[PDB]
C-alpha cells in the first residue's frame, strides 16, 4: 500500500539465447538475410518477454503443490481472479501487482547477436537436408529487468525468486528444448516508499 | 548423523566425528593447562583442533587451524626465507565461470600475441575507400562459362563481392591471391575446373578467370552486383 | 496571470501500446491487427496524458499523507478541495492544468509496427492463442504541452514527480508485461506579454 | 506433471572431437587463422548440439526395432505427433517433454581446443596435395548437460540411455567417419518434484 | 587533443599503478587522436558496409481442383498463397519471378523451395506435383485480380 | 592523456585514419597514459626483480631491408619457417630475437655448419658465407624496428606470420 517492492533482476546467459522477433516489418526485412531474427529494439538492444515466463513458472509450480491456481494458458481459458498468481500477475478485471519489465540487454546487437547456421540432417544418409540462418544471443550477455510489486505481500519476492529458479532450470525464450535459453538470474530487491519522487 | 551430548555435541558423520566442546569413541576434529588435559583424556588423539595456546599444542604433536570457486595454481621453486616455505611470484588471477586459475606472464604474452594477430589482421589498407577492359557481354559469357565448369563458384562470387564492397584495391588483392601460382607447389587457389581438360587449357581458364574478374572491378558497384546476382542470388 | 507552460518531450524506451478509441478506424484496422494503436488521421500517434499524470499524483499523494479523491474508482467522483482536483480537475470547476495529448513527431510508417503476441499452454509448451497487436518502436519521440494556469509554487515539481511515477510504471496499456516504459525530458516557460 | 526427471549427463571424449562453428562472424574471424573452427561459446567453452543427436539416435534405433516413429531429418519433414520421439522431443503441436541442454565443457578452449593439420594425399605420388587446419577438442575432455524431462513417463530414461549408447557407438558430432567424436557418457539420473523451488 | 571513448570503470592496480589492458583502435580526426573501442569499429564497419551496399492457360474449374489437391497434400499453403497475393498486388512480372524462384531446382542439391508432399509418394509423382504447382499458379497469373482473390479466399481466409 | 605509442602504421579506413592497437591504460597522477607491451615487460621485470630482492644493433635502411629479405627469400635462405620463428621470437622480446638469430647464424665450431637453410643455386663458399652474414645483418637490423613495421615487412613474404 504505502510501499512498493522493486526487484532489480539481472540475468546472464549461460547458453545461446533465441527469442523471436514479433514485428512484421523487422522480421520481413531480416528474412532477406536470416530466417529466424532475434527480438530487438530500434535502439538495437535485445528484448525478452519476462512476465509470461514468470507467470508460467508460478502456475506450473503452484499447481504442482496442489494450490488452487488456475491456468491462463489454454485456449479460451479465463483467469479466475482468486489465486495467488491472479493476484501477482493479473486477472480479467483485476490488474496485476507485478509490473514486470522487458528483459532489456545491456549491450547492443553487434556485440551479443550472432547469425548462426542451423541444420536438419537426414537420418539415413547423415547429410544436410535443410539449412537455415537464425540470430541468437551469445553467452554471458547481461539483461536487466525490474519487477515492481505494488501492494506488497509477504510471499511475493520469494515467489518471484522461485519462479526465477524455474527459469534457471528450464529456460527463457525460444528453442528451449534444443539447449537454448539457459540463464542465471541474480536478484537485488529493495522495499521503497511509493512517494519517493514527490520531493 | 549420530549425535550424542556430554558435559559437548558429538556429531558422528561419515566425514569425521566432529565434536564442539570427553567421549570414549574416536574423535576426529576437536572444536575447542586445563585445556591440555581435556585433549589428553581423549583416546585416539584428534587430527585437527580448531581453537600462545597454539604454540604449546603444536609441541604436543597436534595440528591446529586458527579461524566459492576452486582455485588452481598454474605457476615452482620456493625458499625457506622467514621460516615459512615461500616464493616470490608475480602473476595473473583469471576468473573462469567455474574456477579461478593462477597464471603467469607467459599466459598473458600468449594471449597478447593471439589478440594482436586478431587486431592487426582486421583492417587491410583502404577498406571501404590499370584494370583491363572487357565488354559487358564478354564478362557475362566468361562468368557464365566459369560458373558452369567449377572455377567461379558461389563462394568465389560471394568472396569477390565482399572484398569489392571493401574497395577496388582489396578486390585486386583477393584476385591476385586466388590466381597466385605458388612457386613451391605450382598451384593456384582457383577451384579446379570440372570436365575433361588439359593443363594448357586449365591454365588458360584460370587466366580467363583472372582477367574477367579484374575487368569487373573497373565497373560500377551496382553493375557488378547486377552481374553477379544472376549467379549467386544472395550476393 | 503568467500561465505556466511545460513542454514535455517523451522518448520511448520499451514498446508502447495505447489502444485506438475510434470505433470505425478500429474496425477498419481490426482486419490487420487485433489491437490497433491509437492514431490520428494525420498519421501520427496521440497518447492520453491527463489521466496518467492525475493517477500518478493520486497514488503518490494518497500514500504520502495528503488525503485526495480516488478517481478511477467504482464511482470516481472527485471533490473540489484536494490538490489533485486543484490541478487535474474537479466535478465543478475546470482543472487548472490543460494536458495535451502526447502527439508523436514521426508518422505511422516510421514508428508503428504490427506484432505477434502469444498465449502458450503450460503443459504442451506451444502457442494456444495468437493475436496481432500494434506497437510503437523504442526511441520514438513524442511531444506534449501542459498548461497550468493560476500557477502555485508546487506545480512544476508535482508534474515532474508525476512524470517520474509515469517513467517507472509506464504510459498507455499492457503496462504489467513491460510495455510502456519511457523517459521524459522537460522544459518550462512562463509567458507574460504578447 | 508432479515429477520432473533430471538426467545429468557427463560426456568424456575418447577421441578427437569436432563440431563446427555456426556463428558467421566468429567462423569468419577464426577462418582467417584456422579453416575448420570448433563451435565455441562467448565464455570460451565448447558447445555441441545434443537434442538432434539424441533424436537421430532414437529415430534409427526405433525404426530398426519396428516402431511407429517418423523421420524428422528428411528435407522439411513434418513430425507426426504420435511417436515416442515426438513425445520426448517434439512435434508441430506439443513441444518436447525433454529439455536437452547443450553439451557444454567444464574447461576452456585454451585447455581443450587444439589446431590440427589435416591433409589430402595424392594416391600415385604419395605426397601432400592439400593441407588444411581444423580446431578439435582433446581426448579426455569432460562435457556436461542436463536433460530435463517434464511429465516423465517410465520408458524415458531407458530411451535416453539407449540414445547415449548409440551416440557412444556412432559419435556425437563432426567428422564421425574419420574417427572423430567417439565419446563415453555417465548418467546421474534423478526424479525431482516440480515444486522443489517453491520452499 | 585525445579523448578516451573506452570505458574507464574496470581497472586493476598492479605495481602500484592503476593499469588496464585494452585492445582498441587509435583513430585520427581534425585535431582529436581518439582511442575508440571494438564497438566503435563495429559501428563504422556496419555503417560503411551498409552505406556502400545501400547505395499458359488452364480451366478455372480445374484450377480449383488443383489448389484443393495441393492444399490437401500440403504443397500449397497459407504462406505460399499469402506471398503469391502480395507479389500479385506488386505486379504480374514479380509474381512470375516468385513462382520461378520457388519452383527453381538447384543443380547442386536437386531441391525446390516448395513444401514436400506428405503421404507415400515416390519421386516422379512429387516432381509432377511440383510441375502442377508451377503451372497452376502460373495459370492463375493471367487472371484478373478479383477472380484471383475469390479463388485464394477459399483457402487462406486472411488473404 | 599522454600516448606512449608512436602514432604510425595508420591506414585509411574510408574517411577515417586509424591504427589497430593493443596496450594498457595506466591511469597515474593526471597522465592516464596509454603505454604499450614494452612498458609492461619493464614493469614485470621491475616486480620480478624487486620481489626477489626481498629474499648496439646496426642500422640498415628499410628499403635495403625489403631488398635483402626479398633476395634471401628467393634463394631459399629466409624461408617462411624462418620468418615465422623469427616473428615468434620477436613477439617474445627483442633479446629472445637476438638469441634466436645468434643461434641460427652460429657456425658450430666442430662441424662448421650454420643453422640457416642452404642457398639454392650456384654460389661459391665465400659467397654462401657472405649471404649467411647478410641474413644475420638484415634480421638483426629488423630487430630494432617496432612490432608494426616488422609485421608489415614480414607479411609480404609470409602471409600467415
Ligand atoms: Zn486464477
Ligand atoms: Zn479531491
Ligand atoms: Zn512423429
Amino acid at each position: 500500500a504505502k510501499t512498493m517492492k522493486k526487484i532489480y533482476v539481472t540475468m546472464k546467459t549461460l547458453s545461446p539465447l533465441y527469442t523471436g522477433e514479433v514485428r512484421r516489418e523487422d522480421k520481413e526485412a531480416a528474412q532477406k538475410r536470416v530466417n529466424f531474427p532475434v527480438r530487438k529494439t530500434a535502439t538495437n538492444k535485445v528484448l525478452i518477454p519476462f512476465k509470461g515466463a514468470l507467470r508460467s513458472a508460478l502456475e506450473i509450480m503452484l499447481k504442482a503443490k496442489g494450490e488452487n491456481v488456475c491456468d491462463t494458458g489454454e485456449s479460451r481459458a479465463r483467469p479466475c481472479g482468486r489465486c495467488v498468481t491472479c493476484s501477482l500477475f493479473g486477472s480479467m478485471g483485476r490488474a496485476g501487482r507485478a509490473s514486470v519489465d522487458f528483459l532489456i540487454s545491456n549491450d547492443t546487437k553487434e556485440q551479443i547477436v550472432r547469425e548462426s547456421t542451423h541444420l536438419r540432417i537426414e537420418r539415413q544418409t547423415k547429410s544436410a537436408s535443410d539449412t537455415f540462418k537464425g540470430e541468437e544471443v551469445i553467452e554471458g550477455a547481461t539483461f536487466t529487468a525490474t519487477i515492481t510489486i505494488s501492494n506488497p505481500q509477504e510471499k511475493d519476492l520469494s515467489l518471484i525468486q522461485s519462479a526465477l529458479k524455474f527459469i534457471e532450470e528450464n529456460g527463457i525464450g525460444g528453442w528451449l528444448n534444443k539447449g537454448y535459453g539457459r540463464v542465471s538470474f541474480e536478484v537485488k530487491s529493495e522495499d521503497v516508499a511509493t512517494d519517493r519522487f514527490l520531493k | 548423523t549420530k549425535i550424542t551430548f556430554y558435559n559437548s555435541v558429538f556429531i558422528e558423520t561419515h566425514n569425521g566425528n566432529y565434536l564442539f566442546s570427553m567421549p570414549d569413541g574416536n574423535v576426529d576434529y576437536l572444536i575447542l593447562d586445563e585445556l591440555i588435559d581435556y585433549i589428553e583424556r581423549l583416546k585416539y588423539t584428534p587430527y585437527k583442533v580448531f581453537l600462545i595456546l597454539a604454540k604449546r599444542i603444536i609441541s604436543k604433536k597436534i595440528r591446529v587451524e586458527l579461524p566459492k570457486k576452486v582455485v588452481l595454481n598454474i605457476n615452482d621453486n620456493m625458499c625457506n626465507f622467514a621460516s615459512y616455505r615461500l616464493m616470490p611470484f608475480s602473476g595473473f588471477i583469471v576468473e573462469k565461470d567455474d574456477r579461478i586459475e593462477i597464471n603467469d606472464k607467459n599466459w598473458f604474452d600468449m594471449i597478447w600475441n593471439e589478440e594482436y594477430n586478431k587486431m592487426r589482421s582486421q583492417i587491410v589498407a583502404e577498406d571501404f575507400s590499370a584494370l583491363p577492359d572487357m565488354s559487358h557481354d564478354k564478362i557475362i559469357e566468361n562468368i557464365e562459362y566459369l560458373f558452369n565448369i567449377k572455377i567461379l563458384s558461389k563462394n568465389r562470387i560471394k568472396e569477390f563481392w565482399e572484398e569489392f564492397c571493401k574497395g577496388q584495391k582489396a578486390a585486386i588483392k583477393y584476385i591476385t591471391q586466388v590466381h597466385r601460382k605458388n612457386p613451391n607447389t605450382g598451384r593456384r587457389n582457383w577451384n579446379p575446373p570440372e570436365g575433361d581438360f588439359t593443363d594448357n587449357e586449365i591454365e588458360k581458364l584460370y587466366e580467363t578467370a583472372y582477367n574477367t574478374l579484374l575487368s569487373l572491378i573497373k565497373y560500377d558497384k551496382n553493375k557488378v552486383y547486377n552481374i553477379l546476382i544472376n549467379f549467386n542470388p544472395k550476393l
